[PDB]
């Protein structure tokens, strides 16, 4: 069945915003913003457009004014969008999935006997369950709502019995709606809103799988939050997997990008002279790292570039230890202003005088791909080089770009569109 | 032992050292959490060597030689300053658990502690109580007096 | 293939009282016992403590110790 | 790298460093505060070996020593700290 996800309406004070008013006001609030087109933050409980019945239980709260995490991510989950918070306990980060949440819900058909819940919350811990179960149930009544929470070390037949009563809203550990979903005591066809609150700590916990497992059995169209202290690779990759678009968030004092620039040729076989072309300028900045991934397609560009002239190593995954260390102690020297390596063999190539990276074959995937160009320098870019049968990588290479607040050309995206898979799920 | 005044100062950076995507930001940070550790030692700097250790424990799951071993040499120095029983509480999670990789890891880990205060473990032990055919209580720290 | 950090790991293996990820429980509280009782060998006023509260004299303690060192948790499984 | 430590029951002779590896510690590398005074086995201390540097196996010059966090690790309570090295014999490098 179909639902709506966008229920925001920008207060005029926030429209009328300049450029430089918005730069300052993420910077008053200390957030660090990106993604496509992110909605702008608001200040004030009225930016929210929250309703008298909303705002008469936010009153009673322990909230004035919004927080900072509520100022931006309020918008962002009104307008629909998926988001990651990086953000810590207890930044106010509850109420502003939860705020939404209610709006969400109050928008779809009630619950109808054997009905779901609308919305999951996904926690780590049973404690987190409850305040976050006491914080649905304080707010939610202004529309009188119903939230249940099903925790590991509470009573299974007491949770059956409550989710069978029926609630719009469930709190839980992710074993346990597992485990209540197969003994059918609930069931996820309604859920159209997705929070994994504590991710990294769900991680940490061994809850991956069950988490992922979860997200697999939701409609793949749902709004999804996922919210985490730290950004690590594993959470980074989980978001890759189970949002769609997302906006990031981060708390400014809790985070701490690679310029990038990319090019769609014609062909293979045209990167060749789109390289002889440029080359020699790379060369003038810094030392220069191209990348490939096969160790044939490493030693073919190498030894065309020998030919060509130019002063070059080679590293692949082949090379014993002492004649891979020559050819790495020759880059760090500048002996070789030039190094031709694949991906398996490149440890020990943060080196700083690399100002140009270059993505000459495409990367297996996004991971490697961020891999890659984390070797690069400031003064430092990272090329990469795509041709029209990459469309697939390009969509990733998108969301990647604008993850990083990076350039993303009316090329690439035109390319990243072609698939049906992107087109649509794109935010 | 002047470093004493000056860990309270530095465990900021020291936390956003230590979760950080660049490996050699974390082996560096682990260095330093080591010479802070053994450098005050006797000295009465628990609560912020405690504070620390939360942030060095989550990269024991570590595929990287230099940096498993970095970390590994951060926990050996904090056992010395902080104590055997607080490593021992950290290590008790997952000595049994399901997983392979777990329980390699966290026997790497014991297999130190117990290395370094053998004795000292003694007082430090948990309870484990008889099941039908094994008898696996002390009585005799039960006696009182 | 020879180098220090192995080498370093099985002489870890050597040290009596070590475990790995195929240790049993029985195992390790036997090792939790069998050191138990040669601390309490080694402490004097552990011992002294254990002789008031059972009236036996240390002599007889220390015997007992160490007979109980023998099979301590009774017989192992399988 | 074919280098491994002796390791075997240390005795009453002691330990001598070159000039080039002359204050570090033994173990770690280190140069802060030398500390304990090292003990070398009675096999690595006979014939032509007599005096050579524990840790690469030139002439000696000085003692070796454990540094301070090394002791207080109780580090210097293992076997013989001599490199041996596997990957050749006795009287080659
Ligand atoms: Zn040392
Ligand atoms: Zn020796
Ligand atoms: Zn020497």
């Amino acid at each position: 069945p179909p639902f709506e996800k966008n229920f925001y309406n920008e207060h005029e004070e926030i429209t009328n915003l300049t450029p430089q008013q918005l730069i300052d006001l993420r910077h008053k609030l200390n957030l660090r913003v990106s993604g496509a087109a992110p909605p702008r933050p608001g200040s004030s409980f009225a930016h929210f457009g929250f309703d008298e019945q909303l705002m008469h239980q936010i009153r009673k709260s322990e909230y004035t004014q919004p927080t900072p995490i509520q100022c931006q991510g309020v918008p962002v989950a009104l307008s629909g969008r998926d988001m990651i918070g990086i953000a810590k306990t207890g930044s106010g980060k509850t109420a502003a999935f939860i705020w939404p949440m209610l709006i969400h819900i109050m928008d779809q058909k009630e619950l109808e006997p054997g009905d779901g819940p609308i919305a999951v919350i996904v926690c780590p811990t049973r404690e987190l369950c409850q305040q976050i179960h006491a914080e649905c149930k304080r707010f939610g009544k202004a529309y009188n709502l119903r939230s249940v929470a099903v925790y590991g070390g509470g009573s299974m037949w007491e949770q059956a019995k409550a989710l069978q009563e029926g609630a719009e809203i469930v709190v839980c550990t992710p074993g346990r709606l597992i485990d209540h979903v197969k003994k059918k005591a609930t069931n996820l066809q309604r859920v159209s809103y997705l929070v994994f609150d504590e991710a990294d700590r769900m991680f940490d916990m061994g809850f991956e799988y069950q988490v992922r497992s979860i997200a697999s059995h939701v409609r793949p169209d749902r709004q999804t939050l996922l919210f985490s202290a730290t950004f690590r690779k594993k959470i980074e990759k989980l978001a890759r997997d189970i949002l769609i678009d997302p906006i990031r968030v981060v708390q400014g004092d809790i985070g701490e990008d690679v310029t990038q620039i990319v090019e769609i040729l014609h062909s293979g076989p045209s990167k060749w002279n789109w390289l002889t072309r440029r080359l020699v300028e790379f060369t003038s900045s810094g030392s220069v790292l191209l990348f490939v991934t096969k160790k044939a397609n490493a030693e073919e560009l190498a030894n065309n570039l020998k030919q060509e002239g130019h002063n070059l190593g080679l590293l692949h995954g082949d090379m014993d230890q002492s004649e891979r260390n020559k050819v790495i102690s020759d880059f760090k020297k500048k002996d070789i202003p030039v190094l031709v390596a694949t991906d398996v063999a490149a440890r020990g190539l943060d080196i700083p005088s690399i100002k140009t990276v270059i993505n000459y074959d495409v990367a297996r995937d996004i991971d490697t791909h961020t891999h890659r160009i984390g070797r690069t320098g400031e003064k430092g870019v990272a090329y990469t080089l795509l041709t029209p049968k990459d469309s697939n990588f390009a969509g990733d290479l998108v969301r990647n770009l604008e993850g990083a607040n990076q350039h993303v050309s009316k090329e690439l995206l035109d390319l990243a569109m072609q698939n049906a898979w992107f087109r649509k799920s794109r935010f | 032992e002047m470093g004493k005044d000056y860990i309270y100062a530095v465990t900021p950076l020291l936390e956003d050292a230590l979760m950080d995507r660049d490996l050699v930001h974390r082996q560096t940070a682990s260095a330093v959490v080591q010479h802070m550790s053994l450098g005050v030692y006797g000295f009465g700097c628990e609560d912020s060597l405690n504070h620390l250790l939360n942030y060095v424990w989550p990269n024991v799951f570590e595929t990287s030689p230099h940096v498993i071993q970095a970390v590994m040499g951060a926990l050996e120095g904090l056992r010395v300053a902080i104590g055997p029983c607080r490593m021992l509480q950290y290590c008790l999670q997952g000595l049994f658990h399901p997983a392979r990789k777990v329980r390699d890891v966290y026997w790497k880990i014991y297999n130190s502690i117990y290395i370094g205060s053998q004795d000292a473990l003694i007082a430090h032990y948990p309870r484990i109580y008889n099941d039908d055919k094994n008898t696996y209580i002390r009585y005799e720290l039960d006696y009182i007096l | 293939r020879y180098t220090i950090h192995s080498q370093l790991e099985h002489l870890q293996s050597k040290y009596i009282g070590t475990g790995h990820a195929d240790t049993t429980k029985w195992e390790w509280l036997v090792n939790q016992h069998r050191d138990s009782y040669c601390s309490y060998m080694g402490h004097f006023d552990l011992l002294n403590y254990f002789a008031i509260a059972e009236n036996e004299s240390k002599a007889r303690v220390r015997f007992n110790l160490m007979e109980k060192m023998l099979q301590p948790c009774g017989p192992p499984a399988d | 790298p074919d280098l491994i430590f002796c390791r075997k029951q240390a005795g009453v002779a002691i330990g001598r460093l070159c000039e080039k590896c002359d204050g570090k510690c033994v173990i770690c590398d280190s140069y802060v505060r030398p500390c304990t005074l090292v003990r070398i086995c009675d096999e690595c201390n006979y014939g032509s070996y007599q005096g050579r540097c524990v840790i690469c196996g030139g002439p000696g010059v000085s003692d070796a020593y454990y540094c301070k966090e090394c002791t207080i690790q109780e580090k210097d309570r293992d076997g013989c700290p001599k490199i041996v090295n596997l990957g050749s014999s006795k009287t080659d490098l």
